[PDB]
């Protein structure tokens, strides 16, 4: 369109359009709140790291606004200008409130986004990688689930002065990108979005608030720990069918399983951070340890007993063990399952 | 240094020329085939990369000439099928260094073959 | 006026009055950006990161008519500092997780206009990009890792991306040295992707990634299939031998919960079973069958001619169809991962 | 009524001429500078490092008669980028060894003015300070270390530091938490210091730590109880079976010896014994007489009713003299 | 004559006017950039990484006419700064993995310059240079190492590298003391290489490094070699002590493969077998055969008085045979990669 | 009331016409730089790692007739936004590694003038510097650690550096300053240098920091669990040679428990190619442990596999004092060095 005044007319406008403007004020300052309209598009979510309770998250920051100096007329109804703008134009300084670590990408000029409607409505867009801190709780830490919070909002501005809305409603803005999902353990379940007003140190100001809900996936530990476990408390329980007269067989299994108890006991001090209380789990290793630690001791009693007491009928204990460790601990699978799967 | 010969050249069809390196090959992991007839500048015919199998061939023989390898005996085998009369020339066998430039290019071969040669 | 004094007051009248705040031929049809890469190397491959790191020589070509020059036949190859002064495509990489421009001396850029306006315009990157691997083959899986290249700013009604050159317009793909992969191929796309606030020109740059298995066959199945070949050993020592039976059986039993336990340490966290984690856990059975062969072997021996005969009998078949079993199974593990 | 023209040339005329080069009443008395701090979180206590890693909102207030406009009412808020054009004091954090201010959209500062000319000047920051550690009652000890808050360029008799409103001046310090360590008790200090270029002010921000015991009864008692215990089974296997009485003992010794490494290669290179190092010296001890008890009755039956002699006591003398070593243990590092 | 006032006049009338943009003599032949090294210490190599870390003094030399002066006998030194308002030469280095030069106090950059306009422009850096090795040989290798030098932007038209003296150009190399290796020889090129582009000027330094052996005679023969001997203990055991021999030959296989994973993590996942994978599974042989051989005995003397003599006759051959197959498996190995 | 200004047209008078490009007296003299540190604290060391971290108040002064003014006051403090625009000297570490400048609300630089034209010039630093430590003597051994620094660009025909109080009461360290670990910093000596480089002859400041180690931690860690392990192999000899497998499970083990604990404690060090004195004692341990099973050996085949029993009744006496007899020895000859 007019490509021969074209490349000339527009920049003697876009430069007419900001003399005088400077970027250090507000958008109608004195007479109005700004009221800013913010978007998410979340190109990946994930991964999260529970030894640090934090998880990544990478995504297109969208916002918009209207600048009543930047209205204009020209020859076309919207303007793709180049991103260096951003530093002269007044932009709004949006920061996550739950951020540890976070990279605005800067590959050949960054990974930001600005255009000029007729109007003098804004958009600005940019690309983040956000680190974020999720509180979490770890009673039931191989069945549990989380909700992650995002949460971001004014730093300079309170409330009285700029407000946040999201763009198409509430529960249509933010967008998960199912071909970019990064989780690998857990599973997301869904995602909702609010706002609030908090009041600190400097006045009021206005979050807007982002959760994702989070969900574990089981199978990791199945293979990891409790079969480990669970057959380790079998292999004790083999000792029952050897003669009682094998005195240097039926230590052995005793001893050496407890060590395994021991091991994998330890083996878990790698997956969690450092809480202060017992996890379900470490329950279960509890209780089978306690099941090896009574399988040794089974035959040091009859040991004492056969020998110490060579009239006793001795040979009870080995008919009895060799069927009651089985169903105990048969059933108490049935009791620690059903407790957290329907929880 | 890294040594190089050739063998396998003859008459029309199809032939099969190799290239056998000894000493430290392992410093050139490539290794090419460059092509020179009367009157002509020096061609590119295709390439090899050793313990990788990846290979690249110019247009005039895409297809029809193949390369490969026997990192045992470090010999480079072009299986030259589907000849044509504008194939005569001789077949210099040829050595790259890792960090040289595009393999398009003869200067940057350091060691040389004898330069065997191909009839049709 | 001179070699010297032409060059530098066409230069000068080039820039003044230059616009960086514009894209070329504003307005007017899409400017189209060439571009083409050569590889420098892939420095590593990472599981438990799922990502790769590139390093690339990575160049743009594009028309620009403002900076058109007559009376200079030369092809002039500025200072790499004018790159802060002239336009450029927001060109970028969606697929980054971080990544940079090598600074040392001056930071790697270059320039190169030429008489009719046109503009190459390069970069050294080093980048590491996110890349999701199926690993339940692992470790005789593939790997398709990717580059994804797009314009950020322009859509697709001002900037269109095209592979210069076609399917020769990325090189270098034979120089890339992995200990753990081979590249069996390299494959190029051109598309349109489509956002919320527009559309939006991409390409990309793919690799399908072949595993070597020297070092798993090395170093991880071996082992695992000694130890399963030592406790064939409780087979051929005498029964009687209570204590000899059994220190190596739950010896071999603890080693092979060892192997299957610390192994995983060097890859990620993953919810489903890998094939390597089906052969260690596959192993195992048999080592534990074979220790529960014993336990029954001293039941019947002691606790119920039955006494010598009945135990002669079970252990002289474990010396036949346990190692016949393993070859079963051993042989259709290798069948089904390699055929299916 | 046209403000936006009204401000616009007031807050020109005031940097016009502004000579940041200088502190506010240069030449006069000290310009006090005011201070609060809200604590965000607290991250990773490190004992391999000596060092903890803290993220606030860090706020500054201090009179600059330079900038007191007249005509407008407002508490005038700027960009963050007029921070780079006022004089703003350079207060330092001395222990500290790897910080930055976030730059997650625009490089976190706020700068807000108002009529009678003072300014209120804050940060996000991200800190990682020393913190050295008295680990000799490891893991039941209680840390204490702090923030050192300074200023760089300027005497006390330029700058004076004060919090603002006494011991109010931090909050969110009840709202933090973390998984090894609880909050005991904080404390607000200012005082000067003296280098041989001149006296200095300074405040001083105080954490007293006292470590979650529950954690190391999972992890490091517990194995340890049962691994001593385990060994007692030895006492109860009679002395025929000579290849048990050994395998079970010399097990355990190898246990004891093997679960320290697990634990001290994540822990400094100190040289003194912590409190563990006392508990599993003394745990070994009594896993390894449990085991040279068997060498002894050998010696004395191989060479007999003294051999069921030993074994009869020993059966009720370790128990008790290690429930005794259990009992002191905890009354010294607890109780005491 | 060499007033403050008369120095600042001289050096502005040679800034003001001079355009960054445009090298020295443009147009005309190459400006001939002459290099100089002096190595201040190499931090380390690494061979899971196929990386070594260089520090290093970097300096260049070429001549500007723009920059002549007269009437000032001194070689001027300024602030680095004015390094921002020269042209230099874009030389950067091609296999670094990650570089940067010195920041403390102010960035490490020195500029001089002589009256007849030859600048002389150096600064300090690390640079992580990538080089892949040959572990083929592993315990007994020699490496070869290089780093590479050459000019982004321009061609061999514009621009020639060449070392300054020959020989002498790289200093301090000798000096250098690497813990694990030794500085055989060190040698240096010059040469042009050809891309799509043009040919481009280059230099390289190379380096030779050679192991040194006595580490590992501590911590990975020896305690092979002696566990290996102590495997053979089992054959001067009585053989009916079952109980014994047995949890020997087990617990030697333990101790083997503890030894193997204390060697998992500081090698990369190469495919091929090493020369100390080959010796470790040399060793695991023998110490799987050494407990196969009491199983061989323990059947014979079972699977029936004469047995009793050929139990003792069996131990009496593997007590000669199985130390005399090592020594001789061991002085080939030796040998083998000694002289081969 | 015009103290705050009358400051802004002496100052402008002073930068106006001013060049940072050349140092000051560049035609007629050399410029001499009198400087300082202030260790506000020292450590860690990392040997696995050839290197050391310190972190300084490091400090300079000099002269600059052009700055020379008078006034309503005699030193004045100066914001940093001007430190870029005045000349300062190009000084740097010749051994540094790594280091941080600080930036923290402002950079962490000092810059105060007197009316004579003397500048003073300060500034935070963290250092990691390079240490050539020898470790032949790992356990009980000791290092010089120095920190090396001069001009970069300057030779010495045109900068000189002076320790600003000339003696050894130039280099101090804080006394809360020790964040070490696991050493001693024994003392501090410092000294004055000239090098000839490719780029002129300079003068170098050097200061060494003595280090010794403590020998606590790996008592604990290594040395007690090498003579537990020795006396587990030796205990063996009370016990009756009749049954078989006790004696073998003995030996076997421990000399597993050596080879860990021989791998364990060449887990540090940075790699070295020799023997340290750490590695002649476990070394000797391990031998005893070796022959703490050969002993059983030697029983087991003349006592069943042919009145040998001489040689168990002198092993309870013998191996005790030759090791006692070589652990005397070995702490008398190391920790005497
Ligand atoms: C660590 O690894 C390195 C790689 O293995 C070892 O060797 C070096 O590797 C580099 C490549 O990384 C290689 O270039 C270099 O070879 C020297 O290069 C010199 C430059 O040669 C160029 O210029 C010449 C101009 O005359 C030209 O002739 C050369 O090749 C062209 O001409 C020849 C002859 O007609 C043709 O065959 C060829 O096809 C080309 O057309 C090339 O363009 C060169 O100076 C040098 O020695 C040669 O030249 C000298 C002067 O004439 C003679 O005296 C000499 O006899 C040679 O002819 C080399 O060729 C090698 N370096 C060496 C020394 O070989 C590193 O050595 C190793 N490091 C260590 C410490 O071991
Ligand atoms: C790694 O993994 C990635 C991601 O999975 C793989 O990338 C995929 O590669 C394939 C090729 O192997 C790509 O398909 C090709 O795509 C282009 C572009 O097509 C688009 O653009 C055209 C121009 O505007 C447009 O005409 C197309 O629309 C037509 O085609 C679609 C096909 O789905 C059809 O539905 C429509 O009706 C139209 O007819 C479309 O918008 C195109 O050039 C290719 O076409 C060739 O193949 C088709 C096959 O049907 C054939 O009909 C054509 O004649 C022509 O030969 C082809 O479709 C695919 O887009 C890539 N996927 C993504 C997500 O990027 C990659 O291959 C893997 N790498 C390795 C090494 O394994
Ligand atoms: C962690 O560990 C650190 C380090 O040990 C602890 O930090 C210390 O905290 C205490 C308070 O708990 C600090 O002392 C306080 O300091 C102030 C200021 O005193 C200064 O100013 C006075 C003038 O205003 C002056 O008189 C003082 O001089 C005296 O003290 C110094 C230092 O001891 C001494 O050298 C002199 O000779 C004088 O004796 C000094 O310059 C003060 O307010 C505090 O109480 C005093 O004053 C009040 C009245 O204001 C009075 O009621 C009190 O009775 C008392 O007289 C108190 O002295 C100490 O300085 C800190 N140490 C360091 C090194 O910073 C920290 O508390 C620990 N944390 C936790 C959680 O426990
Ligand atoms: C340090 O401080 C100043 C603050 O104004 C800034 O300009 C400078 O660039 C910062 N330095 C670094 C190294 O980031």
């Amino acid at each position: 369109d007019e490509t021969n005044d074209n490349i000339t007319i527009f920049t003697r406008i876009l430069d007419g359009l900001l003399d005088g403007y400077d970027n250090r004020l507000r958008p109608g300052l004195g007479e109005r709140i700004t009221q800013v309209r913010t978007d998410i598009y979340v190109t990946s979510f994930g991964p999260v790291s529970d030894t640090e309770m934090e998880y990544t998250i990478d995504v297109f920051f969208r916002q918009s606004w209207k600048d009543e100096r930047l209205r204009f007329k020209g020859p076309m109804q919207r303007l793709p200008l180049n991103n260096l703008l951003a530093s002269k134009i007044w932009t709004p300084d949006t920061f996550f409130h739950n951020g540890k670590k976070s990279i605005a990408h800067n590959m050949t000029t960054p990974n930001k986004l600005l255009r000029l409607e007729d109007d003098g409505t804004l958009l600005y867009t940019m690309r983040l990688t956000i680190s974020a801190e999720c509180p979490m709780q770890l009673e039931d830490f191989p069945m549990d689930a989380h909700a992650c919070p995002l949460k971001f909002g004014s730093y300079a501005y309170p409330n009285s002065e700029v407000v946040y809305v999201w763009t198409n409603g509430s529960t249509k803005s933010v967008v998960v990108a199912e071909d970019g999902s990064r989780l690998n353990q857990y599973h997301l379940m869904g995602q909702t979005v609010g706002t609030e007003n908090i009041s600190t140190s400097t006045g009021e100001y206005t979050i807007m608030t982002a959760h994702f809900h989070l969900k574990r996936k089981i199978g990791y530990f199945v293979i990891q720990t409790y079969l480990p476990c669970i057959m380790t408390v079998i292999l004790s329980q083999v000792s029952f069918w050897l003669n009682r007269e094998s005195v240097p067989a039926r230590t052995v299994f005793g001893v050496t399983t407890v060590l395994t108890m021991t091991t994998l006991s330890i083996s878990a001090r790698n997956s969690l951070p450092k809480v202060a209380y017992a996890t379900a789990m470490d329950w279960f290793i509890a209780v089978c340890y306690a099941f090896v630690f009574s399988a040794l001791i089974e035959f040091a009693t009859v040991n004492y007993f056969t020998k110490s007491q060579p009239a006793a009928s001795i040979s009870k204990i080995d008919k009895m063990s060799r069927i009651v460790f089985p169903v105990l601990f048969g059933t108490f699978n049935l009791v620690y399952w059903a407790t957290y799967l329907n929880r | 240094q890294v040594q190089l010969v050739e063998s396998g050249g003859g008459l029309v069809g199809s032939l099969r020329l190799s290239c056998a390196a000894s000493g430290h090959t392992f410093n050139y992991p490539i290794m090419g085939w460059f092509r020179q007839a009367p009157g002509k500048e020096r061609e590119f015919v295709g390439a090899i990369s050793w313990s990788g199998g990846s290979t690249s061939y110019a247009d005039s023989v895409k297809d029809r000439f193949t390369i490969s390898r026997d990192n045992a005996k470090n010999t480079v085998y072009l299986e030259m099928n589907n000849l044509k009369p504008e194939d005569t020339a001789v077949y210099y066998c040829a050595a790259k260094g890792r960090y040289s430039g595009g393999l398009y290019y003869p200067t940057n071969y350091d060691y040389w073959g004898q330069g065997t040669q191909v009839t049709v | 006026p001179g070699n010297m004094s032409f060059v530098k007051e066409t230069v000068d009248k080039l820039l003044k009055g230059y616009d960086i705040r514009l894209r070329p031929d504003f307005g007017g049809p899409p400017v189209c950006v060439g571009m083409n890469i050569d590889i420098a190397s892939i420095d590593m491959v990472s599981e438990v990161n799922m990502d790769y790191t590139l390093t690339m020589y990575f160049q743009q070509y594009w028309r620009d008519k403002r900076l058109a020059y007559s009376g200079i036949p030369l092809n002039l190859t500025l200072d790499n500092r004018v790159a802060d002064q002239l336009w450029v495509p927001d060109t970028y990489f969606l697929n980054d997780k971080k990544s940079f421009v090598h600074g040392v001396t001056v930071k790697n850029r270059m320039i190169r206009l030429h008489p009719d306006g046109t503009v190459l315009y390069g970069l050294r990157i080093t980048t590491t990009a996110a890349c999701m691997m199926d690993l339940r083959r692992y470790p005789l899986d593939e790997q398709n890792c990717t580059l994804e290249i797009e314009s950020y700013g322009y859509t697709t009604d001002d900037i269109e991306f095209y592979w210069r050159g076609g399917d020769k317009a990325v090189t270098g793909v034979e120089r890339i040295e992995l200990p753990q992969f081979s590249i069996v191929e390299h494959r190029l796309v051109s598309r349109n992707v489509v956002f919320a606030t527009g559309a939006y020109p991409r390409l990309s740059l793919s690799f399908r990634l072949k595993r070597n298995i020297g070092y798993f066959i090395l170093q991880t199945y071996m082992p695992s299939i000694l130890i399963t070949i030592l406790s064939w050993v409780s087979f051929w020592i005498n029964y009687d031998a209570s204590a000899a039976r059994v220190a190596l059986g739950i010896t071999t039993v603890l080693t092979m919960t060892t192997i299957n336990t610390h192994l995983r340490e060097t890859l990620p966290k993953i919810p489903y079973v890998k094939a390597i984690d089906m052969y260690l856990m596959g192993c195992f059975v048999f080592v534990f069958l074979a220790l529960l062969e014993y336990a029954f072997v001293n039941y019947i021996f002691f606790s119920q001619e039955l006494y010598k005969g009945r135990a002669a009998a079970i252990d002289r078949w474990s010396r036949i169809v346990f190692p016949f079993t393993f070859s079963l199974f051993n042989l259709v593990y290798w069948l089904y991962y390699v055929n299916s």
